[PDB]
């Protein structure tokens, strides 16, 4: 009924690949930096408005 | 009439539409 | 004296455009996301004398349907469309909308669905066997294999409904699902018809089309424009304040 | 009364100062643990409300503890560790606190500018009483 | 201003995604581990001005606008795929194929 | 955001090629084994219309 | 009661115990 088979003496390892993780880390860092720049420019706009 | 002068008729209302139909 | 109003309107619309750009940048990693284009729009006030005051109101066109980039995940039920393909799913209100988020999922009762909303095909939403493994063809065929059963019993159990929208006639609804505009749906029917000229790819997923260079350029331009408008505001205010003393004796 | 403007601005300044103080305290206690009597530290926020005297000033009724789950860190060597050997680190959103500080500073500056303008207007008002 | 409270959501989503990636990388040696993958969703859009008349014997672009609201982490899926088999020669180790779990 | 995912796909393809090579080399003595070779193919091309 | 009002009695002195007594 769709059950698997058992192998004795063997252990299933984690199904993690590191290339995708590294690329995702790079993308996450870049997106974080660009969002930080967005925050900074909005704060600058508000400061310039309040210094009216 | 020239600007700043006197007139006997009120100016038409100002509309400033976003986009003409 | 009323130039202050034009300047403040320009500043407010610049803030709105900045908010749009920030919204586009924030969800830069959601699958199947379409960017939100924006461009300032001019509205001239006029009548009976010297039409000089022209106001600014920000506006956002539909979107840029440039296809997002594809990343390979090897998941059997990940679909990536063609240049301008769409998957149609019924929305919360019961109406149909279009999307490109290919992250299909299967519920415990054999119900296929994109995030939140079920997928529709021939007739109503498509349903698969209770625990059958699913493979998606290049033309929308859903092949099902019952676990444990020998492989020679793979059976088609339905078909996705794929539409084709070029892009200039679709507008984003309030929940992020695109729909045809009024004239487009009038001239092409309320519900679109499936076409065979659209092919999908299994195993890859589509990201989002947001241009970092465009975002940065827009941010710089908005910053400079807002600062200039603020300077005009303060200059006009100082001028009016200095000139207000004429009425004195 | 033309003088409730000062009350409104002062209430706004006090509320912004309270919110900034709460944010600064959270930032100081970002990585603290085992406060008095051993209970884990929890972050706090403030809620702004308006005083319906219509239009009125802003007040802060009370400081409300965050309901976001604490961080559970496995470290059995700490006496605070439960049967699972977990310690409860406080939930502090550094970006959230930075944004809150920025907003508080901007609101404070806007209110002080409004006070400056209204003070100039009120000083000019009295010249007609002679 | 909406920009601050939108970029805050963006930063929060990025931070949670980084946490998920770090968790996946941490247990690179845990036996029988299925990797995580975080999927987000854009929030509902807020309309300000409805679009006007179109194709009125003119080639103007649409005029409506609608501001975004931000992004939220909607779900986190574990990829229940098949991993590799490491030989340990221990008589009391079991590796299971296909799909199945020990109760 | 443009070449990152393309290079990720390339790395994944090369990893799959390495895996099948390693599997072929592993059972160099298994009786009745058949060597396997993978075949690649590019993904969908996007189009940019000219004016 | 409300901060900033007028009271006839001083508030109790403040303290910050490092550890509970």
């Amino acid at each position: 009924n769709g059950a698997g088979l058992l192998y004795q003496g063997y252990v299933e390892t984690s199904n993690v690949n590191v290339a995708e993780e590294l690329v995702n880390m790079i993308q996450v860092q870049r997106a974080y930096e660009i969002n930080s720049k967005a925050v900074s420019t909005t704060d600058q706009m508000l400061q310039k408005l309040t210094q009216l | 009439g020239v600007p700043g002068a006197l007139s006997n008729q009120p100016a038409p209302p100002n509309e400033a539409p976003i986009a003409t139909p | 004296d009323h130039a202050i109003y034009t300047a403040m309107g320009a500043a407010s619309q610049t803030l709105n455009q900045q908010a749009v750009t920030a919204s586009n940048l924030a969800n830069a990693s959601t699958p199947g996301f379409r960017a939100q284009l924006n461009a300032l729009r001019a509205v001239p006030v006029d009548g009976l004398s010297l039409a000089t005051r022209t106001l600014v109101t920000a506006s956002t066109p539909g979107a840029d349907m440039t296809p997002g980039q594809l990343d390979y995940t090897s998941r059997p039920l990940d679909v990536a469309l063609q240049q301008d393909g769409w998957l149609v799913v019924q929305a919360a209100d019961g109406a149909e909308g279009y999307t490109r988020n290919g992250n299909i999922q299967v519920g415990p009762t054999g119900q296929l669905t994109i995030q939140g909303h079920p997928v529709i095909g021939e007739g109503g939403p498509i349903t698969v066997p209770e625990g059958s493994e699913i493979t998606i063809a290049a033309d929308g065929t859903i092949s099902a294999l019952n676990p444990g059963d020998p492989p020679n019993t793979v059976a088609p159990v339905g078909r996705l409904k794929l539409v084709k929208a070029e892009g200039n006639e679709v507008q984003r609804s309030d929940d992020g699902l695109f729909r045809l505009t009024a004239e487009a749906q009038a001239e092409r029917g309320a519900v679109l018809a499936a076409d065979p000229s659209i092919r999908i790819m299994s195993g890859v997923l589509e990201g989002s089309n947001v241009k970092p260079v465009e975002a940065m350029t827009d941010m710089i331009a908005n910053a400079r424009r807002f600062e200039m408008q603020m300077k005009v505001i303060t200059s006009v205010d100082e001028n009016e304040g200095r000139a207000n003393q004429l009425l004195s004796m | 009364a033309l003088l409730n403007i000062f009350d409104i601005a002062g209430s706004a300044l006090a509320a912004q100062s309270k919110r900034l103080n709460v944010a600064a305290s959270n930032l100081a206690n970002a990585d603290s643990v085992t406060g008095p009597d051993g209970q884990p530290y929890r972050a706090k926020q403030v809620v702004f409300q308006v005083d319906a005297a219509a239009t009125g000033g802003v007040k802060v009724a009370s400081v409300i503890e965050s309901q976001a789950p604490e961080k559970l860190v496995y470290e059995p060597g700490n006496p605070l560790a439960d049967a699972n050997g977990y310690v409860k680190m406080p939930n502090v959103d550094v970006v959230g606190e930075m944004v809150n500080t920025m907003s508080a500073s901007r609101s404070y500056q806007a209110n002080i500018e409004v006070l400056n303008t209204v003070k100039s207007m009120m000083l000019k008002t009295l010249t007609l009483g002679q | 201003i909406s920009s601050l409270w939108i970029a805050k959501t963006g930063l929060d989503a990025q931070q949670t995604n980084m946490d998920v990636i770090a968790n996946n990388l941490a247990n690179v040696s845990t036996n029988g581990f299925k990797r995580q993958r975080a999927v987000f969703e854009d929030l509902l859009y807020q309309t300000i001005r409805q679009p006007g008349a179109q194709s009125s014997e003119q080639t103007t672009l649409p005029s409506g606008l609608q501001i975004g609201t931000g992004v939220r982490p909607v779900a986190t899926e574990r990829l229940h795929s098949q991993g590799n088999l490491s030989q340990t020669n221990n008589s009391k180790d079991v590796a299971i194929k296909g799909q199945g779990f020990f109760q």
